[PDB]
């Protein structure tokens, strides 16, 4: 039993913290903004069993900009391999990666 | 991070005046004192009136807890809903009071 | 006396702010050019470091839409000194 | 170091719970509680959530927990094996946690798990002149009415309910 | 997926505004009415381009903007304005009701000569 | 994920099994289940202090009050059978056996 | 009389003085010889880091002002 | 109501007080000519940017610079 | 720098907690017609240290302790929260500028509870665990009148930031506005450090604890003593402030705190002691009635006069 | 209890209730429980005695469990989805708990375990609200997350469930353990055709809250609480013999009754689902609860127990007590199976 009162008589009672893409106060973005308004254009009206194969891209972009599992990744392999090279002797890491360079603004 | 350092200065300090008042007067060689209270031994008896006094600190605690983001919530834009809604919370927190009040919950410590 | 000392406040808290407001494209340019910077330099040195490992593709968005992604700090912050580590992911925190 | 200190702090939380789960006696689960509380204080804190953990304090600690060590000061009149390996058997499996994570960058107990510091993860924007956490808070009275409505009927009842079920008639 | 592209370091290279956060305040809201134009057609292409990437050129005009904005105080009135953000440099929230007659000497100053 | 959140996880569910297997007392049992609730709190807070999600920045606070209100209700159901036994020992309450 | 507990007050009152007095004096001498930059605000700590970068010292404190601009 | 309220007023004053007090603040923000202006300044109070619009040839009350005449005032602020 | 900083704060602190004893036992002489200690130093000035050595050397008390643990960490956490009450108020800068100093304050005076608590527990004395307890329900019963007084306060200043409370009060001092609120907050106050009229703890729960531990719950009973009146000058009686001159804001709200500190010394000396209930009825059906309706009135106000004060 | 706090504490019941029905927000559900369980508390408590403090201490323990394990699968919901809408869960980890949470919350086994203690220490009215009302809200949460439910464990739930609730009751003489495990073995016929055809479990649903309602309004009716006190009835009111007759012969699922009618309906959504074993399975254990329906009836309607002397006192004395709907309830639970068709206004 799902007894939508809210859409019934025309209140707003928990809408309003349901998603991120929704009104915030002062019009603070989420982190997520983009995606998750992307993820939720893409699945509306289109009902959850056609959602979870027609909108498979919007919500992999938006589970990887919610926890950075891809990022956090490619990081842990980047900074690794930098450590083995650094560990070899064969790279060594530029001024501007040792705080010697007096940066931008 | 000078907070941190400020509060572990304070815990030291502490700690050193603590162990000061624990260790420095250990060093008299006094006298073994020989056979180191209103009630003898028996058990201490439950109030009822303490738990319930402490209960009702919780609660209204947990009241003061939804009125304490009020100095910033009167910036809002809208202000009538956020009045609104402030004057229940006080109000809800009065009627919790009249209701302890009135059902004999204030009593002999009022 | 706090009706019109609180009425003068604000009329100063909306100038400071107007303030920020007349502040705030110069800042953004300045905001922009800095993660470019940062951007650019993390990935000459991925083109530099990931030279051994066979199958990477250097630069690779791990999103599949081609929209920009605001920088994370792991990615802007990676690659430099736990020095400028914690002052950009603890400082603002931590201060004071 | 400096740059895992969450992380750490994070550690000293689960050795917190390890303090307490194994239940020594209530009021050592209360002293335990109490420094888990101070320490996810902590952890609240480091990601800017300042008014949420003086909530920690105020309300959980200096409210709740106040509460916890005077009605179990009203009992346990004053004066293991199984407490202490418990509490051995807790801790090494969360040092082992922790020597997994760090020799590998990676872990899975049952969700895959970074071994990288939680900085990593931050944003690099500044919020002008709000805290969006005390602006979100501050949005509890005009967009969160019937969550007020709800909350301080709860917390009404909970005044009746406390006075109907501890008078005995 | 595919790769991102980025600017080159040659696109990013500009005449930085080397000024402090109290020059920057102190002559904030007369940047703000003189500075007006490029400013706004930057913060229009970076709210609807969505992307910093695109929004690099105007940015530059911005950062053309400033500058003639301050030689143009230091060509004129560098000491009533030096003298003014002298003051709003020594405030901790760099208050400027501390500071209101440095502000008229430099909002006199300005207005007489340019 | 993140790091941080291994450990809050871990640590609800070490408070998670020391309420689910008692020892003797009731008091030990509400502590762990007030150690659930906290590591909740700061779960839920560091979800929504990392996604910068702002209005739910007030929901943690209700977490809070809605469940310091439940653990007052515990303490005087507590208290109830601290006026039965005169201990709050678990072992107590098997009357309902049969 | 009543003002032979003035020395004790006076004793109290320089020991209630040093701290404000002291954290006074070192504000301004870790600051370049003026206040503690108050930032509360996360704009205010992005103006604060960037006068750390503009200085060319990485200091907030030491102010760029017309002579930095050519 | 006359009798009844000195009777409370000489046992009770603390309480009557209160009530006083707490109906005072229920009634007096929907009488008072001054209500309008703390949401007429909360609402300009620009917390955000003033994100302009794209002009597409027909926004006659939009202006081009901040200080055009048309466009929203605040003289009412400034004078009170 | 930043540890000078620290010391310059932590160690006159205990220099004027030693001499507030000294302010104490020469106020209620001659408020009691005879004289104060004038014989150990001149004027009476070596008597705290005279005492300090006394009570350092004398015998430790040697008590059957319940738990030898809680029985350390109450003095620790007594004097850890004494000292950490100090770090955000700002005379007329703090040591630790935040921008929720009141709430802070409030958090650690919430937390001053747990070491009258554990000393109680930690005492194998039932007589003493009562009176832990009565303490602690008395401490926490005012603590909810400090908390709704001072966001109704609050709710003219703009934010929980202490240093924005100078700036609040330039034109007028806030007990103006706030009378009713300072007096219920003034006598709030003096029921949480169980100051007299409300030491129950010294009318017919650390009794247990040797000189040296004694001493220092004593010491940090009065650090807060002297921090709540600073901290009430700061929210009541907000002095001027000089941006270029700042030991005049220094000079001001110290001789303010001063008075105010020998006015809780001036109670003690006046009245009798409330029973237990009696101070009870003060909070439940007096102070916190007005306080609520008091808190209607300072929720509404700034609105019906369009005074709401800035956020920043 | 005073009768307006009475009135207020049970709107409050039905308010949490409602409010886990009618919001679509997962902190809202959770309020709800919340609301819903501090509001019961005092129902539990109303006649002060042991029995009751202890019951509502395990009711307490096993739901603030569950609403702990509710509030961390809609945390790990808000990690792996950002949101908050109360509909399919987006990770199989948050799904297996939040599907837990549930079967505490209605007593599913191997979580059972605390409702024949509970339904035994409260009153029969209590006991009435705790096994009608209290199956609504999370009965509502499980129509809602469907989607995201797994199929095992739900089957697994539900079988478990029917045979512990099967079990249970043959070696019942108190009548509230009887209807304790009658109402753990009718929660899994519910979750049981719940992913196949969830307005099957809304008649399953809605036919349980019926006969349960009338055989708690027959028990208060009669006053008795034991089989063996149950078994006086014929000697005082001859009546409601005949209805604990009809209405025990209904919920064993004995056709032409009512209560024949959600079970075959749950047969007729898992033979099309090619699941023939277990409704056979489950119709063929389900035998359990109708013969100790059949022990009630032999105890009470078909025989005459021997009763006691004082009875011919209680012979001059009409029932006063207001069996609110019990004809009503009487009539729908048992003679509704000519409207079987009617169940398409739960679609
Ligand atoms: C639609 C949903 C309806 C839900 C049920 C609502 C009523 C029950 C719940 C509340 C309750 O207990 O009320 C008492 C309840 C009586 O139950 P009881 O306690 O067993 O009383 C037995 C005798 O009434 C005892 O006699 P008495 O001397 O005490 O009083 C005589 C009384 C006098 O009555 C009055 O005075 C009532 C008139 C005034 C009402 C207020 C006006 C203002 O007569 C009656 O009430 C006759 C019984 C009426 C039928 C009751 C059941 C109604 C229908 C329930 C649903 C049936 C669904 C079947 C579907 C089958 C296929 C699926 O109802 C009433 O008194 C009012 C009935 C009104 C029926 C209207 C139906 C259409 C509505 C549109
Ligand atoms: C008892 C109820 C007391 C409060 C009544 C509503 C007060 C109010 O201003 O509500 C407007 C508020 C908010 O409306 P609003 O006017 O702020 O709407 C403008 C839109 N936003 C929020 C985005 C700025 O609530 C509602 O409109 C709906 C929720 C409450 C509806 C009434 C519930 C009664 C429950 C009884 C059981
Ligand atoms: C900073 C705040 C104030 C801190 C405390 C005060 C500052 C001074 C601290 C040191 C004072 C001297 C030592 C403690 C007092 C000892 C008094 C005493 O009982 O002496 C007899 C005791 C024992 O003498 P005894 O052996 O004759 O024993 C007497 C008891 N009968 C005979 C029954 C067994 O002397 C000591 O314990 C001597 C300890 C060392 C003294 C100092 C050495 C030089 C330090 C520089
Ligand atoms: C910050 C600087 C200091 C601030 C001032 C404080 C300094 C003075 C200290 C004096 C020594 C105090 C020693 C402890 C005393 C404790 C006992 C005590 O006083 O109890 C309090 C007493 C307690 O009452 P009681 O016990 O005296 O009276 C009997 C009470 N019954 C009947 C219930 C038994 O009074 C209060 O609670 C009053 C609190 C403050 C009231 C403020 C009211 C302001 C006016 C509002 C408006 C009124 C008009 C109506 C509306 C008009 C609208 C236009
Ligand atoms: C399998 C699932 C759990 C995996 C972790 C197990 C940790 C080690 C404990 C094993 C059980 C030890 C034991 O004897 O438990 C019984 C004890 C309660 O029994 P009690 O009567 O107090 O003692 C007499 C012993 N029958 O029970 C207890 O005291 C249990 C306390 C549990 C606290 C868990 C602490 C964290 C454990 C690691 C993370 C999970
Ligand atoms: C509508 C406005 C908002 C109202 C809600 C907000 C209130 C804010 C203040 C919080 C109050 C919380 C506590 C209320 C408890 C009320 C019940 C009560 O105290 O009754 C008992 C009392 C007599 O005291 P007694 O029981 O004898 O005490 C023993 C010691 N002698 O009985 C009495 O003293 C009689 C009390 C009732 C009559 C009071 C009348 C006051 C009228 C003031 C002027 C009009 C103000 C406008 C509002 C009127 C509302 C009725
Ligand atoms: C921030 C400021 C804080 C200030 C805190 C302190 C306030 C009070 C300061 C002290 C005021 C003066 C104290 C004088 C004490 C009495 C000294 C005296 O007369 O001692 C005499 C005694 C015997 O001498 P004898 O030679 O026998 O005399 C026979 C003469 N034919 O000889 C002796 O006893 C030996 C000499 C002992 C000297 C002790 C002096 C007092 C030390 C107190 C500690 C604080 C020091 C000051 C700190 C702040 C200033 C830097
Ligand atoms: C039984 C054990 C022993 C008992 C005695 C000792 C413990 C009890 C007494 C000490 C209590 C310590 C309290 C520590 C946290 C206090 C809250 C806090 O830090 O608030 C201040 C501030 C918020 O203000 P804000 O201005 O927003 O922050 C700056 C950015 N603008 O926030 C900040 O400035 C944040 C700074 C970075 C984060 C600091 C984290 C501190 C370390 C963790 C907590 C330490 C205490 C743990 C044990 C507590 C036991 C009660
Ligand atoms: C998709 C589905 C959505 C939801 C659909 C609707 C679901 C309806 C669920 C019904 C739940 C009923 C719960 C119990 C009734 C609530 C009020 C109550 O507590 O009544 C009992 C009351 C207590 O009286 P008391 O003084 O305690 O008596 C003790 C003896 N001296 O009084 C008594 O003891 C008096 C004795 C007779 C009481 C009979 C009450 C019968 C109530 C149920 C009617 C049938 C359900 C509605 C129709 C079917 C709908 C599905
Ligand atoms: C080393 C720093 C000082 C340590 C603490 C000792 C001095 C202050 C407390 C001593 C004290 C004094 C002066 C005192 O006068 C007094 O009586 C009212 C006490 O007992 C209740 C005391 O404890």
């Amino acid at each position: 039993p799902f007894f939508d009162v809210q859409k019934k008589l025309g209140v707003d009672l928990d809408h309003w913290m349901t998603i991120q893409s929704a009104e915030q106060p002062h019009r603070i973005p989420a982190r997520c903004h983009a995606f998750e308004k992307e993820w939720i254009e893409c699945a509306h009206g289109i009902g959850s069993i056609r959602a979870e194969k027609e909108c498979k891209i919007e919500f992999e972009d938006f589970r990887e900009c919610l926890l950075r599992q891809k990022t956090m990744k490619r990081l842990n392999a980047i900074k690794r391999q930098r450590d083995k090279l650094i560990k070899e002797g064969k790279y060594t890491p530029p001024p501007h990666h040792s705080g010697q360079e007096d940066l931008r603004p | 991070m000078n907070l941190m350092i400020t509060l572990l200065t304070n815990f030291t300090l502490a700690t050193l005046l603590v162990t000061i008042a624990f260790w420095l007067p250990q060093l008299n060689v006094y006298s073994e004192k020989t056979s180191p209270d209103p009630m003898g031994s028996a058990r201490l008896p439950f109030s009822m009136k303490f738990f319930l006094v402490a209960i009702t600190f919780l609660l209204f605690d947990l009241e003061i807890a939804l009125l304490l983001p009020l100095p910033w919530a009167s910036q809002t834009t809208n202000l009538n809903t956020m009045l609104t809604m402030a004057l229940l919370l006080i109000f809800l927190l009065a009627v919790s009071l009249a209701y302890e009040w009135t059902q004999k919950g204030l009593e002999w410590t009022e | 006396s706090m009706m019109r000392w609180n009425r003068e406040r604000r009329r100063l808290q909306i100038e400071d702010f107007e303030a920020r407001i007349a502040l705030m494209p110069l800042l953004q340019a300045e905001k922009d050019r800095r993660v470019l910077q940062m951007l650019r330099e993390n990935l000459e040195e991925e083109a530099t470091i990931m030279k051994d490992v066979p199958g990477w593709k250097v630069g690779e968005s791990v999103f599949h839409t081609t929209r920009w992604v605001t920088p994370m700090m792991g990615e802007l912050y990676g690659l430099r000194t736990g020095e400028e580590i914690l002052s950009s992911t603890y400082g603002f925190i931590w201060y004071t | 170091m400096m740059t895992y200190i969450v992380f750490i702090l994070s550690i000293i939380f689960v050795m917190g719970f390890v303090g307490f789960s194994s239940k020594p006696s209530p009021i050592y689960g209360g002293l335990g509680l109490i420094v888990s509380g101070g320490v996810g204080c902590g952890i609240v804190l480091n990601f800017g959530g300042s008014f949420l953990g003086l909530m920690v304090f105020l309300i959980y600690l200096g409210g709740m927990m106040v509460v916890f060590g005077y009605t179990t000061a009203m009992a346990t009149e004053q004066y293991n094996k199984v407490v202490l390996g418990t509490f051995i058997t807790g801790l090494l499996m969360e040092f082992l946690m922790v020597y997994y994570v760090l020799k590998d960058k990676e872990v899975e107990i049952v969700f895959k798990f970074n071994g990288m510091g939680d900085w990593v993860i931050y944003d690099t924007g500044d919020s002008g002149f709000f805290s969006e956490e005390a602006m979100g808070i501050a949005a509890l009275y005009s967009y969160g009415t019937w969550l007020v409505i709800v909350t301080g009927w709860s917390l009404l009842i909970g005044v009746v309910v406390i006075m109907e079920i501890t008078r005995g008639n | 997926p595919g790769i991102v592209e980025l600017p080159s370091l040659e696109d990013l290279k500009v005449q930085e505004v080397k000024v402090s956060s109290s020059v920057l305040k102190a002559a904030a809201h007369h940047y703000g009415a003189q500075c007006d134009k490029p400013n706004k057609e930057f913060m229009l292409c970076r709210w609807e381009e969505k992307d910093p990437r695109r929004c690099l050129e105007e940015g530059k005009l911005v950062n053309q903007c400033a500058l003639e904005f301050f030689r143009q105080i230091k060509r004129h009135c560098a000491e009533p304005f030096t003298e003014y953000w002298t003051c709003i440099d020594y405030s901790g929230l760099q208050l400027f009701r501390r500071c209101r007659k440095e502000q008229a000497q430099f909002d006199k100053c300005v207005l007489d000569k340019l | 994920m993140s790091l941080v959140y291994m450990n809050i996880m871990m640590a609800f569910t070490v408070s998670l099994t020391g309420l689910l297997m008692y020892r003797s007392h009731l008091m030990s049992s509400l502590l762990c289940l007030e150690g659930m609730m906290l590591s909740l709190f700061i779960l839920a807070t560091l979800m929504i202090l990392n996604s910068h999600f702002t209005l739910a920045s007030m929901m943690p606070i209700i977490l809070l009050v809605f469940a310091a209100c439940e653990a007052a209700l515990g303490l005087s159901l507590l208290v109830m059978v601290s006026n039965t036994y005169g201990t709050d020992y678990v072992q107590n309450l098997n009357l309902l056996q049969c | 009389m009543w003002f032979e507990v003035l020395p004790g007050i006076a004793v109290m009152g320089v020991c209630l003085f040093i701290p404000g007095m002291a954290t006074a004096r070192i504000h301004r001498f870790s600051n370049g010889g003026r206040e503690k930059r108050v930032a509360h605000y996360s704009y205010q700590w992005y103006l604060m880091e960037r006068d750390r970068r503009v200085s060319g010292v990485n200091r907030y404190y030491v102010s760029k002002g017309l002579e930095n601009i050519d | 109501v006359a009798a009844f309220l000195k009777n409370v007023w000489a046992k009770e004053p603390v309480l009557v007080a209160s009530f006083a007090i707490a109906g005072l603040a229920v009634i007096l923000p929907t009488l008072s000519p001054y209500t309008k202006y703390s949401l007429m300044i909360n609402r300009a109070t620009p917390y955000n940017y003033p994100v302009p619009l794209r002009d597409d040839g027909n926004m006659p009350d939009v202006p081009s610079h901040p200080q055009d005449p048309q466009g929203p005032s605040l003289e009412w602020l400034k004078r009170l | 720098m930043f540890m000078i900083n620290v010391l310059t704060l932590i160690i006159p602190i205990l220099l004027a907690v030693a001499f507030l004893t000294l302010v104490e036992r020469k106020v209620l002489g001659y408020m009691q017609f005879r004289k104060g200690p004038n014989v150990v130093g001149p004027y009476g000035l070596l008597q705290p240290i005279a005492d300090a050595i006394k009570l350092f050397i004398k015998e430790p008390l040697r008590p059957a302790t319940s738990s030898i643990s809680m029985f350390i960490l109450a003095p620790i956490l007594a004097l850890t929260l004494a000292l950490t009450m100090w770090i955000p108020l700002p005379m007329p800068y703090p040591l630790i500028n935040m921008n929720l100093g009141v709430l802070f304050m409030l958090a650690m005076s919430s937390l001053a509870v747990y070491s009258i608590l554990w000393s109680g527990w930690a005492s194998n004395s039932k007589y003493a665990l009562i009176g832990a307890l009565r303490a602690v329900a008395q401490t926490i019963s005012y603590e909810v009148t400090l908390a709704i007084i001072l966001l109704s306060v609050l709710l003219m200043n703009g934010s929980f930031t202490l240093s924005t409370l100078i700036i609040t009060q330039e034109q007028v001092w806030l007990i103006f506005p706030a009378w009713p609120l300072a007096m219920m907050w003034f006598i709030s106050t003096l029921a949480e450090t169980n100051r007299a009229p409300f030491d129950l703890t010294e009318g017919e729960f650390n009794v247990e604890y040797a000189a040296g531990p004694f001493a220092l719950f004593f010491m940090a009973e009065y650090a807060n003593i002297i921090m709540m009146n600073i901290f009430t000058t700061t929210l009541f009686l907000g002095a001027f402030h000089n941006p270029y001159m700042p030991e005049l804001y220094t000079i001001n709200f110290t001789i303010k705190s001063l008075l105010l500190s020998i006015t809780f010394l001036w109670i003690r000396a006046s009245y009798p002691r409330f029973r237990y209930d009696q101070l009870m009825h003060l909070l439940w059906k007096n102070f916190l009635p007005l306080t609520l309706a008091l808190c209607m009135w300072h929720v509404s106000l700034p609105i019906l006069l369009s005074s709401i004060p800035p956020q920043t | 209890m005073n009768p307006i706090i009475l009135i207020i504490i049970l709107m409050t019941v039905m308010l949490g209730t409602i409010i886990v029905m009618i919001s679509t927000h997962w902190l809202l559900i959770w309020i709800g429980f919340e609301m819903n369980m501090l509001a019961i508390i005092p129902i539990m408590m109303k006649k002060h005695n042991p029995r009751a403090t202890e019951a509502s201490t395990k009711y307490f323990l096993t739901q603030s469990t569950a609403s702990m394990l509710l509030m961390m699968a809609i945390i790990i919901n808000l990690m792996f989805s950002g949101q908050w809408t109360v509909m399919k869960l987006f990770n199989p980890m948050a799904s297996m708990l939040m599907t837990m949470a549930l079967a505490m919350k209605l007593g599913m086994a191997p979580f059972h375990f605390w409702v024949p203690e509970v339904t035994q220490g409260i009153p029969l009215s209590s006991g009435l609200i705790l096994l009608t009302w209290q199956k609504l809200a999370p009965m509502s949460v499980l129509y809602q997350i469907l989607p995201s439910i797994n199929l095992d464990l739900i089957l697994t739930l539900s079988i478990l469930s029917i045979t512990i609730g099967g079990w249970g009751g043959l070696n019942q003489t108190q009548l509230r353990k009887i209807m304790a495990y009658s109402s753990i073995a009718h929660m899994g016929w519910m979750t049981a055709v719940l992913l196949y055809n969830p307005t099957m479990t809304l008649l399953n649903l809605i036919i349980y809250i019926i006969m349960t309602s009338t055989m708690f309004t027959l028990f208060m009716a009669n006053s008795t609480t034991t089989t063996l006190s149950l078994s006086h009835t014929w000697n005082k009111a001859p009546i409601m013999t005949i209805l604990v007759l009809i209405t025990l012969l209904s919920m064993g699922g004995l056709p032409p009754l009512s209560g024949f009618m959600p079970k075959w309906m749950i047969i007729q959504e898992m033979t099309k689902n090619d699941s023939i074993i277990l409704p056979t399975l489950m119709a063929i254990t389900a035998l359990l609860n109708l013969y100790f329906y059949m022990r009630l009836t032999y105890s009470t309607a078909l025989t005459m127990f021997p009763s006691t002397n004082n009875m011919k006192m209680k012979w001059q004395f009409p029932t006063t007590k207001r069996m609110t709907l019990l004809p009503t309830m009487t009539v729908l639970s048992t003679m509704l199976l000519p409207l079987t068709p009617i169940l398409s206004i739960l679609e």
